[PDB]
């Protein structure tokens, strides 16, 4: 069972260099083509580029002679090293397994296996890590109660909430993040509760935003 | 006793030939390792194609192709139920096994491998 | 180069019904072989892409027989017989025919349809954490609603707000089938203490007329 895992994504200046990583746990990818694939936004899919079991290497136009992929058989890794960075190549990148290089021909079973993804982002923003207030019960009621806690101005993604260290999942609303207009992030993360709950229960929501190595615990409890 | 043959086919993965006119080759895939008889371990299998004529090649009807004259051995036994025994065994000791099927009006026992095995 | 054509870019559809789905080529992506290299993936909330139909029309392991992959040469289509809750998500094809290198198409939302369910609507104010650092935002949210169309407009001091607000909405849950949105406006504190009456005004077609919840500073 092949596992990949990517990494080395993070934010760069415009102009800047990055180098990413795909790791395989499980197998020998030495003989399969491997893909590159970027996506922005959580939507739309768009091949990058790839590099076969002998090296032969293949890219896009728009990305030709800036980016340059690798492999590494001892490693069982594959890596991208890309230079004169653009905002337009900003999104998340996707290792895939392709087959087997060449025998397409007689062997074709789709592209089986994906990674989890890394996340690039070209800014000339700094890192910021989020304020994180209180939204907490109001005389929100109707057999029902919600509570929240809202992230605020934070850079970049992603940002990763849970609820009492993940105990509390049922409804659980965590909204996608929306750029405001300075150029920072904001989201909010919604609960819904048993209104006999608010003064037996303790809820907290647990932020974590490691691009600024930010942990927070939010204590929410009613106002009046 | 009678005797009875064992007919040991590779399994070919044909497929037309693609833009090039003679149109009734074929081109066909299969694979192959080379290991040591003694040490024994086994080793990582590469895989191969090649070029034949509809002719050479027999299909099982399925579409797993084969030869049509592969590597048989022979040996003397009473009935089909002691061949069997002794040629399944033959097959585990010498690393062959796949499709085993038995013609009795002929007394072949064909096994195709999918693989080839050298020493 | 060569380019592939999805259709339609979204589509709800009641559960148990059909649903179909066009993947149009510039170019034939027929082989020597007789074999359609054109595959069809899908990706759920959440989780990376998987694959669905390979080499046209063979289902992949594990993908029920629900779904079926049919056309040639240009021309593909991707049918799902009885459509379920967890199907819901995205799905693209691709071609293979330049294998090593790929061209996906544009993608199509497949959502879930199910009753009108208005939102339940709630207003937090800012709290004063917040309004130490200088800054005051108000949110409005909007629970558990379908279908997703909703409008949501400030009024601060009976004044309409324009410019100052953000929404966000929740993909559809994929168990219930409906939605939530949060709706921001941001002021300063010292625009936040210059009014008195804030509400948010919520349009809705489960509601038979908008909804206006509000507070006092
Ligand atoms: C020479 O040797 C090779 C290696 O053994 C052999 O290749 C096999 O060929 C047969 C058919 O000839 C294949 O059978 C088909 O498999 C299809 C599924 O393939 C995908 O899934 C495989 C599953 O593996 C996963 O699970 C195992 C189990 O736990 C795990 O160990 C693995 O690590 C993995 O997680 C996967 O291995 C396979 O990988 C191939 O393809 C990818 C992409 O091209 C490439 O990256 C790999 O390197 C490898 O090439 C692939 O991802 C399945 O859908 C298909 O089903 C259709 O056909 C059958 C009948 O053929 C119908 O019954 C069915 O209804 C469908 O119509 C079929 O079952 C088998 O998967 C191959 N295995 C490998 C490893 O390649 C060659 O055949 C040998 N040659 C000869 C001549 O024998
Ligand atoms: C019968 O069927 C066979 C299939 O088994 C077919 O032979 C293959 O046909 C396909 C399609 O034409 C060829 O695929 C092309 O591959 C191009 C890249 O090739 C590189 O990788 C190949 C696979 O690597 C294997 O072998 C190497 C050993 O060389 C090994 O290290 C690997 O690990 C792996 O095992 C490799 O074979 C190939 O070798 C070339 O170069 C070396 C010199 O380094 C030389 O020795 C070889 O003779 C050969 O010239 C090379 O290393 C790939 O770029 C190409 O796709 C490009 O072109 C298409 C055209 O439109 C574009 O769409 C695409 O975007 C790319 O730009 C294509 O995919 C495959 O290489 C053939 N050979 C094989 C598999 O061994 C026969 O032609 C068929 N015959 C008939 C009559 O039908
Ligand atoms: C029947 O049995 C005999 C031995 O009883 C085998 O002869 C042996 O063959 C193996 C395989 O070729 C030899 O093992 C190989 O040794 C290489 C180095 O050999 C030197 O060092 C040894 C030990 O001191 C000396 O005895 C020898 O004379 C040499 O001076 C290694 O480099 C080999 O590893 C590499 O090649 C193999 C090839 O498959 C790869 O798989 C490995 O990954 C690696 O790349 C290998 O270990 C062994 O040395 C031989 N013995 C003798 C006494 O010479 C026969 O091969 C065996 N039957 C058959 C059919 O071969
Ligand atoms: C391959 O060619 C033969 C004739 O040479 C024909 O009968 C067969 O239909 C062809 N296969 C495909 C997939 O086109």
């Amino acid at each position: 069972e092949v596992q990949l895992v990517e990494s080395g994504g993070k934010l760069v200046q415009p102009g800047g260099s990055l180098r990413l990583s795909c790791e395989a746990s499980g197998e020998s990818v030495g003989d399969n083509d491997m893909h590159w694939v970027r996506q922005v936004a959580g939507k739309g899919l768009e091949w990058v580029s790839s590099i076969g079991s002998s090296g032969d290497t293949y890219y896009i136009d728009a990305v030709k002679g800036r980016f340059t992929v690798s492999r590494d058989k001892g490693r069982n890794s594959v890596y991208l090293q890309m230079k004169t960075l653009t905002v337009g190549d900003t999104g998340v990148y996707f290792c895939v397994r392709g087959p087997e290089s060449g025998w397409f021909y007689h062997y074709y079973w789709g592209l089986g296996v994906w990674g989890r993804g890394t996340t690039v982002t070209v800014s000339s923003a700094s890192t910021k890590g989020p304020s994180v207030f209180p939204l907490a019960p109001s005389s929100t009621s109707g057999g029902t109660a919600a509570l929240g806690c809202l992230v605020k101005d934070y850079f970049p993604e992603p940002v990763t909430v849970s609820w009492n260290s993940g105990a509390l999942t049922s409804g659980v609303h965590t909204f996608p993040a929306v750029l405001q207009s300075s150029g920072l992030y904001s989201l909010s993360s919604v609960v819904t509760v048993p209104s006999s709950s608010l003064g037996t229960q303790t809820y907290i929501c647990n932020v974590n935003h490691k691009p600024s190595n930010t942990k927070v615990d939010k204590r929410v409890e009613p106002k009046s | 006793m009678t005797t009875f043959k064992l007919a040991a086919c590779v399994t070919l993965h044909c497929t037309n030939v693609t833009i090039s006119m003679r149109e009734e080759m074929k081109n066909c895939s299969f694979n192959t390792t080379t290991v040591i008889g003694n040490s024994t371990g086994r080793d990582k299998i590469q895989k191969e194609y090649a070029l034949f004529y509809k002719l050479d090649i027999v299909p099982i009807e399925n579409t797993g192709y084969r030869l049509i004259n592969c590597q048989t051995t022979t040996t003397e036994a009473v009935d089909a139920a002691t061949a069997a025994k002794v040629f399944k065994q033959y097959a585990n000791d010498n690393g062959i096994d796949g499709e085993w099927t038995y013609d009795d009006a002929t007394k072949t026992f064909t096994v195709t491998e999918g693989l080839e095995v050298l020493f | 180069d060569l380019l592939m054509t999805q259709s339609p870019h979204s589509l709800a559809v009641t559960p148990g019904e059909p649903a179909s789905i066009s993947c149009r080529s510039s170019q034939s992506l027929l082989l020597g072989n007789g074999r359609n290299y054109l595959d069809w993936y899908v990706q759920k909330p959440g989780q990376s892409p998987q694959l669905l139909i390979y080499l046209g029309s063979n289902r992949a392991s594990g993908v029920p027989d629900r779904f079926s992959g049919s056309g040639s040469g240009t021309y593909f289509t991707l049918k799902i017989s009885r459509v379920e809750a967890e199907d819901v998500g995205f799905y693209y094809c691709m071609e293979a025919r330049q294998t090593p290198r790929l061209t996906f198409g544009g993608g199509t939302k497949l959502e879930i349809r199910r009753t009108v369910a208005a939102p339940s609507v709630f207003i937090f104010p800012p709290s004063d954490e917040q309004l130490k650092s200088g800054t005051a935002s108000v949110v409005c949210l909007l629970n558990n609603f379908y279908p997703r169309e909703a409008k949501v407009q400030w009024k601060v001091d009976n004044a309409l707000q324009s410019g100052n607000s953000q929404e966000s909405v929740t993909e559809q849950d994929s168990k219930d089938s409906t939605y939530s949105l949060s709706s921001t406006l941001t002021l300063s504190k010292a625009d936040y203490e210059k009014h008195k009456v804030y509400a948010c005004e919520v349009t809705h077609q489960g509601l038979s007329s908008p909804v206006t919840k509000s507070f006092n500073r």
